């Protein structure tokens, strides 16, 4: 009676724990992958992150400059 | 038979017909570095949310 009116079956906890473990494992691997990606992007700079601004080349004036040699 | 130019005529911007080839690279520039891969795509929700310590979202 106690098991029927208060507690669920054994499988419930088993499969809930399986799902929880799967989620936490994905989170851990994603954390390591994100750390490695951050390191690579900061070291190389080819990635979208850590893009430090440079001078805009549309500011350059391309016109004769009163002297032939610029 | 020389006619003296009037005011403002010698400051005109004129055109010259020449056969001298136009320089391709007068600045002697190198090759510009390849720009970034400029990744494009469709946004998707973050995998398991923030994944910051114990927060589930």
């Amino acid at each position: 009676w106690i098991a029927r009116t208060f507690y669920d079956g054994p499988e419930k906890n088993y499969e809930k724990t399986m799902a929880i473990l799967q989620i936490e494992a994905e989170k851990a691997e994603l954390r390591l992958k994100e750390l490695e990606v951050r390191r690579l992007m900061r070291a190389r700079g080819d990635g979208p992150w850590y893009q430090y601004p440079t001078i805009d080349k549309a500011l350059i004036d391309h016109s004769p400059k009163t002297t032939p040699d610029n | 038979g020389w006619v003296r130019p009037d005011l403002g005529e010698l400051s005109k911007v004129t055109k010259v017909k020449t056969d001298r080839p136009l320089p391709e690279n007068p600045y002697h520039s190198r090759a510009r570095p390849e720009p970034n891969p400029e990744a494009e795509g469709d946004l998707k929700p973050a995998k398991h949310g923030s994944r910051l310590f114990f927060w589930t979202m």
